[PDB]
């Protein structure tokens, strides 16, 4: 159950591609309308909405490094570690 | 006068209440709490005074014809001055703040034009219209065994 | 109004009425068809309770002893947005000690 | 936690919310100074609302992380010559 | 002494997790305990409620008699059973000495707890010396029979959880109802009649992992109508 | 030979204490104190030995037993008497109870308790190789007597033993009271078992 929860971890990371990126051709359409006196309007905006939303095209690169980390990945045993002294007592002896 | 300009009142004690719980949780301080859930639910409080203050635009006609103070009966002999500048309402600094909306309104401005600067003002705020009937047009783009009771009933006996 | 008036013009009643068009500078000319009568009066110087009521001023005027002349030329005659405006200046208060919290 | 997805698909919802309103940003007298600050507050409120619901699912997809002894002859052999090896 | 309890079950697969998962979060894993509760009624011809209750644990050679139970382990009991339910036929009613065996009574707003006033004991012989016997001797007769096994995690503040399996044995041959999956039990039994902040601080300490077990499987308490010893 | 135990219809606690003086030759140590109870379950059924008997006793901690008609069983309240491996199974409750808080109360509709009584304090000194210790008892009639007890560790010795108790108890210069000396099953395997019917049985109960 480890990938069902991992598919809604990228069913909604693939919900943040059409998120930031439709942050995209927000901007697009404000510089073809754009070459007006007021035609800062949409640039106090959309570089405030394409300034603000571009960090959320950063948490966009967190998500694969995740399905990129089921590639990439009292209370102690250390009783095996009178294993280690075990062998060093051994070791002096020996 | 206004036999329903008292229930914009009730309404304005609705909106009133939204102070009440507010501010006393301004001396709730100064030990912190619940960011998240005060601060939408002074923000959810502050909105509906703006919607009880746009349930009153559509009276307009009664804050402009006024319905105004023919209203001041008691005869408070004199300590209603406080109730003088309290009746009296006027503007606060925020007047002081309303002339740095008159350097805001910078320019501009009239003296200015008269009328075909405004028809280019007017004319000016309907091309920001159409550029979001391209922006909406492009929005839509991306969008079994038995309960143990009865195996209880089964520690009962019964099958 | 005006205080240099009582100084000396020992006001009473019917004779502070005038203290106000004057004090106040605010009447022009439908107040000054009331200066017609003082200017007729200066000028000049040189049962029916049933035919009366006004009753907007009849069930309201009651007892003054003369607006009568005022009265018979009564005979010939013919902002609770600023109360909320002052509570918009209750929103900035909130508006900057909202946003002085944002911070 | 399908309750995740009920509320963060509303999130999902509610940066599909999010970019409703605050673009809605619109283009009375007392009030008509009122609705554009109003904005400001609640258009970008609601902005660091799903950039808070930007940060609540940043760093909550985070969260998404979560014998030799040859029995006692190697046991009582070493376990002599270690003490009677060590005073004799 | 009044104890209280409830209950909850999963599939046999996705228990593979939740006994390291009942050893990661309990930091304790699930440990073998054979237990079988037996039953009598007071003798039923008698006429002038609770049934009379038997238990033991017994030699691991008995309960799996086939090749030592093909071979020594711990848990590798808990994928091999259910309906090969039959380890024994009960070899019917068995037990003139008695060996050790013991009983207990219980009887009957978020939860429940019964008066439990327990006992133990040794052995048996004379006249009727038998365990049958000096059973319905003592004036109650058989009713029934009961079986088990578990696994145990042990917890903060005397707290232990058994995931079980149990098996009915009797006159048309024995079958285990464990069947369609595994099952759990924890339990605390409390100084007879205990402080109820005690019985407050009790539900809560259960709170956390009833909606924490809420969702591996839910959290929740059994029929009363079901409780009873009633016969 | 390892147990015996009687009981006196006819004494008084003022007689009680006496014996010490003829007995304090042979006493090394007093040992810690004892107690105890006796009570019979009498079922309220219609019917049908139908006397229940149940008795009680602290000696280092306590357990409970019951006898009728010739076939009986050993109990307990303790956790150490039990083995814990009896909770180990899980089996077990932790949830002791007084068996005589099981049967008056739970079972009070058919057998309730149809008598009552015992003696408090008892104590201890040591008989070499068969110890003796000693309590009073207390009807609702008044003063309902006395008792005793000796165990031996030797069993060969039994003989010698049995016979050494009415020689220090001729010197009694007092009246009768007896004993039973038998053994349940022909087995008789408890020197804890074997003094119980040597004290319902000679309690004439
Ligand atoms: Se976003
Ligand atoms: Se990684
Ligand atoms: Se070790
Ligand atoms: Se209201
Ligand atoms: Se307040
Ligand atoms: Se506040
Ligand atoms: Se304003
Ligand atoms: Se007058
Ligand atoms: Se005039
Ligand atoms: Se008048
Ligand atoms: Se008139
Ligand atoms: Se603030
Ligand atoms: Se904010
Ligand atoms: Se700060
Ligand atoms: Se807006
Ligand atoms: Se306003
Ligand atoms: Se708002
Ligand atoms: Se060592
Ligand atoms: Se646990
Ligand atoms: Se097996
Ligand atoms: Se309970
Ligand atoms: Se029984
Ligand atoms: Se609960
Ligand atoms: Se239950």
């Amino acid at each position: 159950y480890i990938q069902e929860r991992l598919k809604s971890l990228n069913d909604i990371e693939t919900q943040l591609c059409s998120m930031l990126q439709e942050a995209s051709q927000v901007t697009f359409i404000f510089g073809e309308l754009k070459r007006g006196n007021e035609s800062v309007k949409p640039q106090f905006e959309n570089h405030v909405k394409q300034f603000y939303e571009r960090l959320d095209k950063s948490t966009t690169q967190l998500r694969k490094e995740i399905q990129l980390l089921d590639e990439n990945v009292q209370d102690t045993e250390k009783m095996e570690e009178q294993l280690d002294l075990l062998s060093a007592i051994l070791d002096p002896s020996k | 006068p206004g036999q329903a300009l008292d229930a914009v009142r009730m309404r304005l004690a609705q909106l009133t209440h939204s102070l009440r719980r507010i501010r006393d949780e301004m001396s709730k301080a100064e030990l912190p709490q619940w960011y998240t859930l005060q601060s939408q639910l002074n923000v959810t409080l502050s909105q509906l005074v703006s919607v009880t203050s746009t349930l009153q635009h559509f009276q307009e006609t009664l804050d402009s014809t006024v319905v105004y103070p023919l209203p001041k009966f008691p005869t408070t002999s004199h300590e209603s001055l406080v109730t003088t500048l309290l009746r009296k309402k006027n503007i606060p600094e925020v007047d002081e703040w309303m002339k740095y909306v008159r350097e805001t309104s910078g320019v501009t401005t009239a003296l200015l034009k008269d009328e075909e600067i405004e028809k280019l003002l007017q004319q000016d705020r309907e091309i920001t219209n159409w550029a979001r009937t391209t922006f909406r047009n492009e929005y839509g783009k991306h969008d079994p065994f038995n309960v143990d009771d009865v195996l209880k009933f089964t520690f009962t006996g019964e099958k | 109004p005006e205080w240099i008036q009582v100084f000396g013009l020992r006001t009473e009643n019917v004779l502070d009425y005038f203290a106000e068009s004057p004090f106040f500078d605010k009447t022009s000319n439908n107040q000054v068809i009331k200066m017609q009568r003082q200017f007729s009066q200066l000028n000049d110087p040189n049962e029916e309770e049933f035919a009366y009521v006004d009753p907007a001023r009849r069930q309201i005027l009651f007892k003054y002893p003369m607006y009568m002349q005022l009265e018979e030329e009564l005979m010939k005659l013919d902002i609770f947005k600023i109360v909320q405006s002052r509570l918009m200046s209750t929103s900035y208060h909130l508006n900057s000690t909202l946003e002085s919290l944002y911070d | 936690q399908a309750l995740y997805e009920k509320l963060e698909q509303t999130r999902t919802i509610l940066s599909v919310k999010l970019a409703e309103l605050i673009n809605m940003t619109t283009i009375s007298e007392l009030a008509v100074a009122t609705t554009s600050v109003m904005m400001v507050n609640n258009q970008t409120m609601q902005l660091i609302k799903n950039v808070q619901d930007l940060l609540i699912l940043t760093r909550s997809i985070k969260e998404k992380w979560l014998f030799d002894e040859k029995q006692i002859e190697e046991l009582l052999d070493n376990c002599i010559e270690t003490f009677v090896a060590e005073k004799t | 002494v009044q104890q209280l309890s409830l209950f909850g079950s999963i599939g046999d697969d996705g228990y593979d997790l939740l006994i390291s998962t009942l050893t990661t979060i309990s930091g304790n894993p699930p440990l073998l305990y054979n237990s079988l509760c037996t039953v009598w009624k007071p003798n039923p011809s008698y006429d002038v409620p609770n049934r009379i209750k038997l238990s033991k644990e017994v030699p691991f050679s008995y309960l799996i008699d086939e090749t030592m139970m093909d071979k020594p382990l711990n848990f590798r009991i808990l994928k091999s059973f259910t309906n090969d339910k039959i380890p024994l036929n009960y070899a019917m009613t068995r037990n003139e000495s008695c060996s050790p065996w013991s009983l207990q009574i219980s009887d009957i707003r978020s939860v429940s707890m019964q008066t439990i006033a327990e006992t133990i004991i040794l052995s048996s012989a004379g006249k009727n010396s038998s365990v049958s016997s000096l059973m319905n001797g003592l004036g109650y007769v058989f009713e029934f029979q009961y079986l088990t096994i578990g696994v145990k995690f042990f917890m903060k503040h005397g707290l232990i959880l058994e995931l079980q399996k149990i098996w009915q044995i009797e006159e048309a041959g024995n079958s285990q109802i464990t069947s369609g999956g595994f099952l759990l039990k924890a339990y605390i039994n409390v100084s007879r009649g205990t402080d109820i902040d005690r019985i407050n601080y009790t539900e809560t300490a259960l709170m956390n992992l009833k909606k924490e077990l809420q969702g591996y499987i839910e959290l929740s308490v059994p029929d009363r109508q079901s409780m009873d010893s009633r016969v | 030979g390892k147990s015996a135990v009687i009981f006196v219809e006819r004494a008084t606690p003022a007689t009680l204490t006496e014996l010490k003086d003829a007995l304090s030759n042979s006493i090394l140590s007093v040992r810690d104190p004892w107690s105890i109870d006796f009570r019979t379950y009498r079922c309220s059924i219609k019917n049908l030995s139908k006397l229940m008997y149940s008795i009680t006793f602290h000696h280092h901690g306590r357990q409970t037993v019951l006898i009728k008609d010739n076939s009986a069983m050993v109990t307990t309240a303790a956790a150490a008497d039990i083995p814990p491996a009896l909770v180990f199974n899980g089996s077990s409750t932790g949830v002791p109870e007084s068996i005589d808080t099981i049967l008056s109360s739970k079972l009070s509709n058919i057998w309730m308790q149809r008598q009552l009584i015992k003696g408090d304090a008892g104590e201890t000194l040591i008989l070499d190789g068969l110890t003796v210790r000693l309590v009073n008892l207390f009807s609702s009639t008044g003063f309902k007597g006395l008792l005793i007890e000796l165990q031996a560790d030797e069993a060969g010795e039994f003989e010698t033993k049995i016979a050494g108790i009415e020689g220090h108890l001729a010197e009694i210069r007092a009246k009768e009271y007896k004993t039973s000396s038998d053994s349940l099953g022909p087995d008789t395997s408890n020197e804890i078992c074997d003094l119980a019917y040597q004290y319902v049985r000679a309690l004439e109960l």
